[PDB]
RNA sequence: AACGGGGCCUUU
């Protein structure tokens, strides 16, 4: 800790920092896709869910919204990209 | 009643005067509420310029 | 109706044109690569010296058609490069510059940011690429102070692009007489 | 830091660095403009418009995917509402503390947040003066503020 | 509220390269930053610097060299005549044989002698030696 | 060769 690399510093220690602390600030934050136990119909879901997201018909319960990323329901699928 | 009005002649100078204004904001509100359903039209319009020979040239070319 | 000359815009020229009928060959194939790309039509073409064993072709495009020139783009371009070889095919944007104003430039009508010089060429360096959108970027100042703008391209689907660096360094050069360098993350 | 409290919490959103995209997307940007407005006539304000949209819709950002960002996409369409929600919330506050002061007079505290509430109001309202986007006159007050809410 | 963005600059620098660091992060980056930044590397006081894109201000990484002694900025930025010039230069300089009092013309950022081969001047700037 | 002053071209 005299002379460093800012430039090209290592994704250990950055990725393990602050979202607004890495040399360009990075969300944190994902996008699932998401059905139901009994729907195929493919809801694009944010991985920090304020609202709590129904699967259209049949007025399903997604997730429960948290201080932080939605807690989701029993079970269903998700994809992060 | 809060003493606004000095005689009978000022309460009508007055009366006639607050006509006088909101009937003139009345027509500005009505030319320049105009101007508005011209650009809705006139500007809606060259979407059927623009829009309708981009419908033509993909058929007019079969 | 002639659809050889009208799908180009000065008079000329040559080369020009022979870029233009290679199109023509590919307006037949199939139903959809007639139609949709009919419309789509391109400004004048230069081509620049690259120090590899190839050269760099810059065509020009009026920009609204951007819009569909991008939705073929690669299409055309593992397509026209196997059409013409030794060269380097590239789709640019003609977007006007309006100066900085003072006095010699005078009086109004304003300056919208796109029209901007150093906002336009962020946008041409954004059409040299056009896959692979841009992860980061920074840039060096040099010790005898010139610069080098790294351009820090994407991972996922770069194999397009993966050779022609020297001819997007190339072109960056014979426009705005500043260099450029490529990278990746590792 | 904090302008009415203490606090200097870095609390924030922190946006990528895309001026397009994402790829995934697909969504056709006219698309979403009418969700948006299929919102805002149905009532929602442009703040919690993108809380429905960046959630149940997938959009990462109104900004970027439709050209536009969403107040300014309701102004376009019409919808702008009389005053910025900015403002709108802030008198939608004050107001109840005050109408909770009018039962409490021996509440203190309120009575002192209230001055908090109010001078943002002031200085909000002066900026949006300024800039054009309230009357010249304008000018919040106590008793017809109840009107601005209901 | 961060009122100077160039004073907190070459704070940083002259700070780490006085701890014995020979880099710094610089954040935000004006223009007027990346001038001064100019003067300083292109007379040897510093390194090499590279702008760092943010969608933000964007930052700067300027590898220090050590032989800088400080980095400063005259906040306010005065009018200077340029018989003024030289009272300036007498006051904060080490010494008349070497150090830079640099200043803001209408010809744009230079130092004080490239100022005085031009004839022009402008509103004071900074130091640096 | 260090530096200074005046004009062209580069989408002006
Ligand atoms: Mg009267
Ligand atoms: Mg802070
Ligand atoms: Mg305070
Ligand atoms: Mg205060
Ligand atoms: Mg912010
Ligand atoms: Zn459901």
């Amino acid at each position: 800790v005299l002379v460093q690399d800012l430039l090209h510093p290592t994704a250990a220690s950055e990725a393990r920092k602050h979202k607004l602390k890495t040399l360009v600030q990075g969300p944190r934050s994902y996008f699932l896709d998401v059905k139901c136990p009994g729907c195929l119909n493919i809801t694009t879901v944010f991985s920090h869910a304020q609202t709590a997201v129904t699967c259209e018909s049949c007025s399903t319960i997604l997730c429960t919204p948290t201080g932080g990323k939605a807690k989701l329901s029993e079970g269903t699928s998700f994809r992060r990209k | 009643k809060g003493n606004a009005f000095k005689h009978k002649r000022a309460l009508v100078e007055h009366i006639i005067q607050a006509k006088a204004d909101a009937q003139r904001e009345k027509a500005l509100n009505e030319e320049a509420e105009a101007r508005r359903l011209k650009n809705r039209a006139a500007r809606d319009r060259r979407a059927q310029r623009v829009a309708e020979k981009r419908d033509a040239l993909l058929k007019e070319d079969a | 109706s002639a659809p050889q000359a009208k799908i180009l815009s000065q008079a000329p020229t040559e080369l020009e044109l022979q870029v233009a009928q290679a199109f023509v060959e590919l307006e037949n194939s199939s139903p959809e690569l007639k139609a949709e790309l009919r419309p789509l039509q391109f400004k004048s073409i230069r081509e620049i010296d690259v120090a590899g064993g190839k050269k760099a072709l810059a065509i020009f495009v009026p920009v609204p058609s951007l819009a569909g020139f991008h939705k073929v783009q690669t299409k055309l371009t593992r397509e026209l490069e196997k059409k013409f070889q030794d060269r380097h095919v590239i789709f640019l944007a003609e977007r006007r510059i309006l100066p900085k104003p003072s006095r010699t430039s005078r009086q109004v009508q304003k300056r919208p940011r796109s029209r901007t010089l150093t906002a336009v060429h962020d946008k041409i360096l954004e059409d040299l690429v056009f896959p692979t959108e841009i992860v980061g970027k920074r840039v060096r100042y040099l010790v005898g102070g010139n610069k080098i703008q790294k351009v820090l391209l994407d991972s996922k689907d770069v194999q397009q692009i993966d050779y022609k660096l020297e001819s997007f360094q190339a072109v960056y050069n014979k426009l705005t007489g500043k260099q450029i360098v490529f990278e990746i993350p590792s | 830091g904090r302008m009415h409290s203490a606090g200097k919490g870095i609390s924030s959103s922190a946006i990528p660095y895309s001026r397009n995209a994402p790829a995934w997307f697909k969504l056709s940007s006219e698309s979403v403009i009418e969700q948006i407005v299929k919102y805002a006539r149905k009532g929602l304000t442009p703040s919690q418009i993108g809380v429905l949209l960046r959630d149940a819709h997938g959009v990462t950002q109104a900004r970027v995917i439709t050209g536009n960002k969403i107040m300014r996409i309701l102004k376009s369409n019409g919808l702008a509402p009389e005053i910025p929600e900015d403002l709108y919330y802030l008198i939608k506050k004050a107001v109840s503390v005050r109408k909770h002061l009018e039962r409490n007079r021996k509440d203190k505290d309120a009575k002192f947040r209230l001055i908090l509430i109010e001078s943002r109001i002031h200085r909000l309202a002066r900026y949006y003066r300024t800039v054009a986007v309230l009357p010249p006159n304008w000018k919040y007050e106590s008793a017809t503020a109840s009107a601005l809410v209901n | 509220t961060r009122s100077s963005v160039l004073a907190d600059a070459l704070n940083a620098i002259n700070n780490a390269e006085k701890t014995g660091k020979r880099q710094v992060l610089i954040r935000p980056s004006s223009k007027v930053i990346i001038k001064f930044l100019q003067v300083m590397q292109k007379h040897g006081y510093i390194g090499e610097f590279e702008y760092i894109d943010d969608h933000r201000s964007g930052k700067i990484v300027v590898q220090l060299n050590g032989r800088l002694n400080k980095c400063g900025v005259i906040s306010p930025r005065f009018n200077v005549k340029i018989g003024d010039i030289e009272k300036w230069t007498a006051n904060l300089l080490p010494a008349r044989q070497f150090g830079y009092v640099i200043l803001t013309t209408s010809a744009g950022i230079m130092d004080h002698e490239e100022a005085r081969r031009k004839h022009v001047s402008g509103k004071i700037l900074g130091f640096v030696y």
